[PDB]
RNA sequence: GAAAGCGGGGCCUCACGAUCCUUCUGACCUUUUGGGUUUUAAGCAGGAGGUGUCAGAAAAGUUACCACAGGGAUAACUGGCU
RNA sequence: CGCUGGCAGUCGGCAGAGCGAGAAAGAGAGUGGCGCGGACGCUACGCCGCGACGAGUAGGAGGGCCGCUGCGGUGAGCCUUGAAGCCUAGGGCGCGGGCCCGGGUGGAGCCGCCGCAG
RNA sequence: AAUGCGAGUGCCUAGUGGGCCACUUUUGGUAAGCAGAACUGGCGCUGCGGGAUGAACCGAACGCCGGGUUAAGGCGCCCGA
RNA sequence: GGGGGGCCACGCGUCCCCCGCGAGCGCACGGGGUCGGCGGCGAUGUCGGCUACCCACCCGACCCGUCUUGAAACACGGACCAAGGAGUCUAACACGUGCGCGAGUCGGGGGCUACGAAAGCCGCCGUGGCGCAAUGAAGGUGAAGGCCGGCGGCGCGCCGCCGGCCGAGGUGGGAUCCCGAGGCCUUCCAGUCCGCCGAGGGCGCACCACCGGCCCGUCUCGCCCGCCGCGCCGGGGAGGUGG
RNA sequence: GCGUGAAACCGUUAAGAGGUAAACGGGUGGGGUCCGCGCAGUCCGCCCGGAGGAUUCAACCCGGCGGCGCGGUCCGGCCGUGCCGGCGGGGCGGAUCUCCCGCUCCCGUCGGCGGGGGACCGCCCCCCGGCCGGCGACCGGCCGCCGCCGGGCGCAUUUCCA
RNA sequence: GACCCACUCCCCGGCGCCGGGGGGCCCAAGUCCUUCUGAUCGAGGCCCAGCCCGUGGACGGUGUGAGGCCGGUAGCGGCCCCCGGCGCGCCGGGCCCGGGUCUUCCCGGAGUCGGGUUGCUUGGGAAUGCAGCCCAAAGCGGGUGGUAAACUCCAUCUAAGG
């Protein structure tokens, strides 16, 4: 969507400080399994090593 | 190519429904308002449109505005637009049929000899 | 969506496909809603065909 | 035997092609050392520039690229006698110099001059004895501020020269750019011909008088 | 995928996909574009027409350079300066024109294939085409050339 | 939306079992524990959870509150119900029905209520 | 032929031949490479020189000293039909 | 296989429970003369309803919650109170590929689901 | 005009390119379970009922079953009648 | 038309030609089965178990693989069991399909900054590839026009020459969309809004058929226009034809 | 030559069978081996009747929490792939233009060009006012209604339990 | 050679002194209580220091499956030797040095280039390269300028030494 809350900062003891941080728009992209599958499957093979009898 | 389909008589005020892409043509220098329903419209395009003063809609917001689709001018590409296409029909090397053949690439000395010249041979 | 990235050269956030999503909202909304055709949800069974005669 | 439609392909794997295969697994190793080798070098020339001498401004020829410029092998001894450098003296201090060069022009010949200029202004030259400041060197104060400099030495940028919207004028609107263009081909394919019937008319008519 | 392929169906199955009768031998036809000329004549000149004999003078030593020549058509002229230049002598009243360099932008001939809008240009190119500088002088225009 | 993480959960979830020709949910809050859209206790905006308590007798019915959507910490509201077997079911109708909370989930509701208390009586 | 008309071979159904190469003809033709002139050479277009195994490899035997892959698609025995 | 069939209407005390019927279209708005109650559903890649049809070599396509090995995730998975493997006149499921339990043997590792690879 | 049926169109494409038999027409041959054609149907690729047996004949083509009825054939016994 | 049995015939009040809601109550050849009907046996010898162990009987039933027109063949391979065992990988091309961006797209080579030899980043590192322009052997060339006014020439039209305005073709089929003659009932007519249908009429997507138009090569017929070099110069027109 | 110890093949025990080689498909029958841990046979909901037992129902009071709110338009916030304004401040980009500065031709004068401002335009960010619209991918306080919990009061023709 | 301007510091070898590589040794925390086993490294627990350490939860061994039993691992952690680099001072040596404008002089690789022919080779096509034989140079010369040859201009290098 559009609407972009405001994500509070929480501080080390686990309460909420005084900052609040806006939300940014990445978190609002569409989610697309299929793509990061695609692009997972496919950059998984980068890390290989060759084998050969 | 949808300006040309929807500066047609009759058909103003309308929503130009798109299943495809709708992309940008850059040798065109007039854009009017339009207001637009596609799956995807590429980013120069959009800013044109917008910039025309029109509206971009998906498809939820269409099924929206105009649930039967009332008021729309329903538009699609060019099919035939395709490379795939020139090669496609009657075979090469046969009377009257101007075909695309299949060359590893163009030139002089590049399936131009024998079943294209009336002196080497014939020509179909 | 409207400001691009600053350390990349030239990436946007990608266009959303579909704005709503909540297509339950969509349906049961008065604007589609009107404009629908009875429901016919009565189950017809086949008949046995009992000879006339 | 062929299929219905497709090309006709040539595939050169009718040698031992089996034999010489060169695989690239270790090109991410070989980036690694020659990112090593490079800061090592980096590391030994200490205050000297990363990338090495300055390279001088050269036009490409070949007429697809002669509207770029680019980073050449070295300055010619033309201009480093108008910058009034001298040969042997001008590697020691980073300069790239080459023999081969030639100048044919005078623009660009004065752009590397100039070249020269800008970077002899920019040089901060260290006493060769550490503890006895010489004449021809910087002073202490700049030496304290003198870093490396990461990248080419004043780096090539292909400049365009910006020009005005101008107001047409009659004589530009009365050019015939096409007609000028196939009068000056005829004129360039008929050149010899031309003078040769010119001087065969001069030779048969001269026979007339005598 | 090795999953996904017609050998994993094949299994069980004894010729293969290749045939009871005609077996799938080595080589039944030649290898590569052999018979050309004789058993595979009627293929090569359904399909291939012109592929035997020679057309036209050679040249030795030829290198791509020197015919180098990008075309721009006059659809395309006004895209190679930034929309800025346009409009703004489209709101101008001295009646200056901008100009446009193709050699700049990397192109050398200037052929005219589309439209051009009602406003006044200078063509800077290294070749021009007849129609290309007709419809910049109908307009109103100067074509001029660089070398 | 919640169609829109349906569309995630309904077949790569870690709380879906796929095996003797069935497929079910180990979710939290997924009463009647099967794998759907309606039943889905972590997809939708208001769902409704009834477990045994922590302690031998009880029935604890767990809401999730509008507010804070993004925050599951305060996310559930929960209340245990030690009561006999016929004011918890009128109960938890009336906490369904009277606040319209998710009101296609009251009869698996009271249905999953009885069975807690079924189980939590003296075996035989 | 007065003309209507007829005629671009034989009253009709046969009398014949690709690529590569060579040879001849045709143009105030193109290229011959950094340019110019002139020979030469390469092109473009139309005929010919020929493949009769006639959609076109350049090609003599013998093997009882024999060899291999095969064939009952194919002979020399029997058995069958006649 | 087709009907490119039907179901988002589970529209509930902010309620009124329907679209099988021979005949294009609205159970439309306004303007003047006590008892707190109501089964199931909907993995929409799901569920349901009508018809018609079912041979197969060579071959082609689809579906496999058929099977083997390894990898990324995931089952707060299984295991010396007994894993893999093997045997079995035991109980079963699936049209089938196969699979799950019971008994015995054995002594240290193994499997289910979502994808990946051979 | 009658009868009946939803059609039109584009890509990619395996296997095959030894066939054989029968009513009728028909060539060579004394003839052949011989050699060679035309049309249609089969066998090959196909099980089932019958012709005792059976590539091709007669009937009839096939998901797993219950009831009924038939085709071609049959109904002394083998062997249903 | 006049003077004993079956009829899905049973109103009153007119004009006139022929002379829009009654309630109840049960029965059932009525949108696919029920009983609001019963009886026997069951703890050391009996109840159920189709499948699985063995055996018996009736009917059926030749050993598989392969080549073949035809295999059970007096055609070849095969005693039996366990393990291994045969359409793979790279390159190239075509077509289909999925994804991203889109007249652009792609960092694959290079550089920067345990898993990680990964991932991230570069944009004046997009060089370069492919696509955006074709055609000709090549020199080369290189992808709408029409109307009007004025001037010059030819003898009212045409050509050339300067200014204005209109402007990317048409015919047929064409999913979809637009208008709407009239109408979709509840006591009766006018009567506005929201919908829904519809005679007829239109703008017509993609795609197909056709007719035109434009670019390059080539052929034929021809008359003109340009100037820095007036020429074996350059540019144009009409009609076919090859790509 | 000793982990696990399969199949082919063999020995023995047990069971069954045996003159159309064995084996097989369909259909039953018989005998075994084990299993159902069979052998008096399913429970579930409501209502009625009979024997009992609780610290018990409804309605009120207090406190907590939740839902909804066209609170026609309550107060305050946040957001907008929303829109206009400004005696507003800023960053990127531009093939829109133009005081000092290096170097260059001709006499500190006089012209072109390399280099930072400065102006213009576009977009974005942050401050200001206005509406619009959202808070169902994104709310707080009072108020109103409803629901639930806990603790009182209820002394049992209510409610619940076997 | 003359006229002017400008250099007082380059290299090596020893003497002695100043801050990467190889080797050796060592550095955290449970064998804590119940419990299964033939043996535990299994299971349960260890309060409010959420058992203890963690820059160490890689691995291996130890009577199954161990961060805490042991070796190890982490650490710009430590300690002890050896070698080398990077520098300074000193001694004995060398070297006795340049740039610019005029003036006068000088300057090049031969049985090689190149030509014919033969054979191999190359994408190199009237001969790309190599080699054998024959011929055999020139000095405003010679080679190259991807079609053989003549004339005429241009452009570009300087082969047959390293
Ligand atoms: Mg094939
Ligand atoms: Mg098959
Ligand atoms: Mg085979
Ligand atoms: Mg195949
Ligand atoms: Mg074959
Ligand atoms: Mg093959
Ligand atoms: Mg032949
Ligand atoms: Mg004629
Ligand atoms: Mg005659
Ligand atoms: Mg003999
Ligand atoms: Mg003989
Ligand atoms: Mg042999
Ligand atoms: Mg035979
Ligand atoms: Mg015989
Ligand atoms: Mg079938
Ligand atoms: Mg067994
Ligand atoms: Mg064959
Ligand atoms: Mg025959
Ligand atoms: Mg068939
Ligand atoms: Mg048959
Ligand atoms: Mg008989
Ligand atoms: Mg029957
Ligand atoms: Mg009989
Ligand atoms: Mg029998
Ligand atoms: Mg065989
Ligand atoms: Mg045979
Ligand atoms: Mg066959
Ligand atoms: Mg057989
Ligand atoms: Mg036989
Ligand atoms: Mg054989
Ligand atoms: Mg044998
Ligand atoms: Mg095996
Ligand atoms: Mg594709
Ligand atoms: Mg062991
Ligand atoms: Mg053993
Ligand atoms: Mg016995
Ligand atoms: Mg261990
Ligand atoms: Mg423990
Ligand atoms: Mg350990
Ligand atoms: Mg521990
Ligand atoms: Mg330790
Ligand atoms: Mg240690
Ligand atoms: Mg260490
Ligand atoms: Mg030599
Ligand atoms: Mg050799
Ligand atoms: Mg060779
Ligand atoms: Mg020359
Ligand atoms: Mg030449
Ligand atoms: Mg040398
Ligand atoms: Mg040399």
């Amino acid at each position: 969507a559009c609407a972009r809350p405001l994500i509070s900062v929480y501080s080390e003891k686990g309460e909420s400080s005084g900052k609040n941080v806006t939300l940014p728009a990445v978190f609002k992209a569409p989610i697309r399994p299929d793509i990061v599958n695609f692009v997972h499957t496919n950059l998984r093979k980068n890390n290989r090593q060759p084998y050969a009898v | 190519r949808m300006i040309r389909k929807m500066k047609l008589p009759g058909r103003e005020n309308k929503t130009a429904v798109v299943v495809g892409t709708v992309t940008d043509d850059v040798r065109v220098q007039e854009v009017p308002k339009l207001k637009v329903c596609a799956l995807r419209v590429t980013s120069r395009a959009r800013s044109r449109i917008l910039k025309a003063g029109g509206k971009i809609l998906t498809f939820d917001q269409l099924a929206l505005d105009s649930p039967k689709g009332r008021g729309t001018v329903l538009l699609s590409g060019p099919r035939k637009g395709r490379e795939v296409y020139r090669h496609f029909g009657k075979a090469p090397g046969t009377p009257h049929s101007h075909t695309k053949p299949y060359v590893r690439s163009k030139g002089r000395k590049f399936e131009r000899a024998r079943g294209r010249r009336a002196s080497r041979g014939y020509k179909n | 969506w409207r400001k691009a990235a600053s350390l990349k050269s030239n990436y946007n956030l990608p266009m959303h496909k579909m704005l709503n999503t909540d297509l339950s909202r969509i349906l049961k909304s008065p604007e589609i809603q009107r404009a629908l055709r009875a429901p016919r949800k009565k189950i017809h069974r086949r008949v046995l065909k009992k000879n006339p005669l | 035997a062929p299929s219905r439609n497709g090309m006709i392909l040539k595939p050169h794997f009718h040698k031992d092609w089996q034999r010489r295969v060169a695989t690239w697994f270790n090109q991410p190793a070989r980036k690694i050392r020659r990112r090593k080798a490079r800061q090592a070098r980096a590391r030994r020339i200490a205050p000297r520039p990363a990338a090495g001498p300055i390279r001088p401004i050269v036009r490409c020829p070949t007429v697809r690229y002669h509207t770029k410029v680019r980073a050449g092998r070295g300055f010619s001894l033309e201009e480093l006698r108008v910058a009034g450098i001298h040969k042997k003296v001008a590697r020691t201090i980073g300069i790239s110099v080459d023999p081969r060069r030639r100048n044919k022009s005078t623009e660009s010949l004065q752009a590397n001059v100039q070249r020269l200029k800008e970077y002899r202004s920019k040089l901060v030259l260290f006493p060769r004895k550490p503890s006895a400041p010489k004449k021809g060197d910087s002073s202490a104060e700049e030496l304290k501020l003198a870093t490396q400099l990461t990248g080419p030495v004043m780096p090539i940028r292909n400049v365009f020269k910006k020009e005005k919207a101008r107001v047409i004028t009659e004589e530009e609107k009365n050019f015939k750019a096409f007609a000028s263009l196939r009068m000056a081909r005829a004129n360039a394919r008929l050149f010899g011909i031309r003078a040769k019937r010119a001087k065969e008319a001069a030779e048969q008519d001269v026979e007339k008088k005598k | 995928p090795s999953r996904l392929r017609k050998t994993r169906k094949l299994r069980g199955h004894v010729s293969h996909g290749h045939g009871r009768i005609g077996k799938h031998r080595k080589h039944p036809g030649g290898r590569g574009n052999a018979g050309g000329m004789h058993h595979h004549r009627i293929n090569f000149d359904k399909y291939h027409p012109g592929y035997f004999g020679k057309v036209g003078m050679r040249h030795y030593h030829l290198k791509r350079n020197q015919s180098f020549c990008p075309t721009v058509n006059l659809d395309k002229l006004w895209t190679l300066v930034s929309e800025q230049t346009r409009v703004n002598a489209a709101k101008n009243k001295t009646g200056a024109a901008p100009i446009i360099d193709v050699v700049r932008s990397g192109y050398y001939k200037v052929l005219g294939k589309g439209k051009l809008p009602k406003q006044p240009v200078i063509v800077k190119a290294k070749f021009f085409s007849r129609r290309a500088e007709e419809k910049i002088k109908g307009v109103g225009g100067a074509c001029v050339l660089v070398a | 939306s919640a169609h829109l993480q349906w569309m995630v959960v309904r077949n790569c979830s870690s709380f879906l079992i796929k095996r003797n020709k069935q497929t079910y949910s180990t979710e939290p809050n997924n009463l009647k524990a099967r794998n759907s859209f309606r039943y889905n206790g972590l997809i939708h905006r208001k769902t409704v959870g009834v477990e045994p308590a922590a302690d031998g007798k009880g029935v604890v019915v767990v809401m999730k509150r509008r507010s804070g959507q993004r925050k599951p910490a305060t996310s559930y509201v929960r209340t245990t119900i030690n009561k006999n077997a016929r004011a918890t079911l009128s109960s938890i109708r009336h906490m369904i029905r009277k606040n319209k909370y998710h009101p296609d989930l009251r009869m698996a509701a009271i249905r999953r209520a009885s069975a807690i208390l079924r189980s939590q009586k003296p075996v035989m």
